[PDB]
């Protein structure tokens, strides 16, 4: 029944003050990409930084289990499309957010299929 | 400034190959300096970034379900920058295995951790790029001779491993390089060292042999070969720039879906022989990509 959760403890790390996971493998690109979230390759609009997907997954980073069944990884071998104004932590942004199903943006930054 | 400083690198001039130099220490003229690096990017991604970059203005063989294998390509930061530049280069679908004596997370399709002796493959490989070194190296102390431990592996995964039309991209430094790996060199239709501009200040080149041939086309003494490498680095001072990183609207490698064939030695004949040195022809088997590394099991 037990279970270590460090999404949580990242969050909370964050919240107290500490210091963001870093060495995120930013990517060269135009930054006239589509914007989608997580790419086969990078797809950074103006407003966004392209960076290696498995360099900003919480748990690929820190060695555990991804908290699935089989153990899949969104990002591993994909790349990961954060907000400029967010690319200090990476690894917070894809844990905290989530991707829009249909138009493939992050919810709040980019989709706008409910408006 | 120069008019190279545009270019992603500087590849060694071809009157430099053919001389006959003696080996000298390696005192470059902008050593010291570095280049100023896109905000945030890493000094790896740069220059991998250009090496890319340079690679797709040669005949690299691009068939479809391609297959690279980049060894050393772990860093002390746990991840493996190289590899991401890579799999955005690749096309969609490229086969990428990659492999450090350290672990590390990447983007690769598999990837193997231990000394790359323990790397074995079923298959063959369209490309092999070669990251590895060991900072030991570089003793100024001591005579500089031919290295061997990962460049006897390297050498020997070329000849048993790599696809007729198949290329390498292999890194060295003054100190880090083997005298059999630049004699290999004569077994392609085309070789040179490249510097990457955002390392200029380094000694580090990627020997990069195009279109493997199987056979000598050109007897190569490494030993000479080398000193002729050093002998041009210390003549030729580059200008470190990094303006080749702001252009990646060409960057993509070009899907040219060459043809792969199954084929035994005999039926090698001179025109095929010019069809790999064009680039447009791969000969290898077309099987599935088996990998594995050799555990040692002691107490
Ligand atoms: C200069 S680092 C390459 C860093 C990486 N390519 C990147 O993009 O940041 C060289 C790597 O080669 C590896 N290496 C050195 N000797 C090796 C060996 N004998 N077998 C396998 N890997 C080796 C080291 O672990 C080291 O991480
Ligand atoms: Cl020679
Ligand atoms: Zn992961
Ligand atoms: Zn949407």
């Amino acid at each position: 029944a037990f279970a270590v959760d460090a999404a949580k403890a990242y969050k909370d790390y964050l919240a107290s003050g500490g210091q963001p996971i870093t060495n995120c493998v930013k990517m060269l690109c135009t930054h006239t990409g589509t914007g989608q979230a997580i790419t086969v390759t990078p797809e950074a609009n103006m407003d966004q930084e392209s960076f290696g997907g498995a360099s900003c997954c919480l748990y690929c980073r820190c060695h555990i289990d991804h908290p699935n069944p089989k153990g899949f990884c969104d990002l591993k071998g994909k790349y990961v499309q954060i907000p400029t104004t967010c690319a200090n932590d990476p690894v917070g942004f894809t844990l905290k957010n989530t991707v829009c199903t249909v138009c493939g943006m992050w919810k709040g930054y980019g989709c706008s299929c409910d408006q | 400034m120069s008019s190279q400083a545009w270019q992603p690198g500087v590849a060694m001039p071809n009157l430099y190959k053919m001389q006959r130099m003696l080996l000298e220490k390696c005192d470059l003229q902008n050593y010291g300096d570095s280049a100023t690096l896109p905000k945030g990017i890493m000094m790896n991604v740069a220059k991998y970034t250009q090496l890319c970059q340079y690679l797709n203005t040669l005949t690299l063989a691009v068939p479809y379900n391609m297959r690279v294998i980049h060894f050393g390509a772990g860093s002390d930061k746990g991840v493996a920058p190289g590899t991401a530049v890579l799999r955005q280069w690749l096309p969609t679908g490229t086969l990428l295995v990659d492999s450090d004596l350290n672990d590390f997370v990447s983007d690769a399709d598999s990837t193997l951790i231990g000394d790359c002796a323990t790397v074995h493959t079923a298959n063959k490989w369209d490309l092999i790029i070669s990251d590895m070194y060991d900072p030991k190296t570089k003793n100024v102390t001591k005579e500089n001779d031919s290295k061997e431990g990962f460049f006897t592996y390297i050498c020997g995964f070329i000849q048993q491993k790599l696809a007729l039309g198949g290329s390498v991209a292999i890194k060295i430094t003054e100190h880090s390089w083997n005298a059999d790996l630049y004699k290999l060199m004569g077994h392609f239709a085309w070789w040179t060292a490249f510097v990457t501009n955002v390392n200029a200040s380094s000694s580090e080149a990627f020997l990069i042999g195009c279109n493997y041939l199987g056979k000598p086309r050109e007897q190569i003494d490494g030993y000479v070969m080398h000193a002729n490498y050093i002998f041009w680095r210390n003549t030729n001072p580059i200008q470190l720039s990094s303006y080749s990183l702001f252009d990646m609207s060409k960057f993509p490698l070009k899907l040219r879906g060459t043809a792969v064939m199954s084929l035994k030695e005999g039926q090698i004949n001179d025109m095929i022989l010019s069809l790999l040195s064009k680039g447009r022809l791969i000969i290898r088997e077309n099987n599935r990509v088996v990998i594995s590394s050799d555990v040692l099991v002691n107490n």
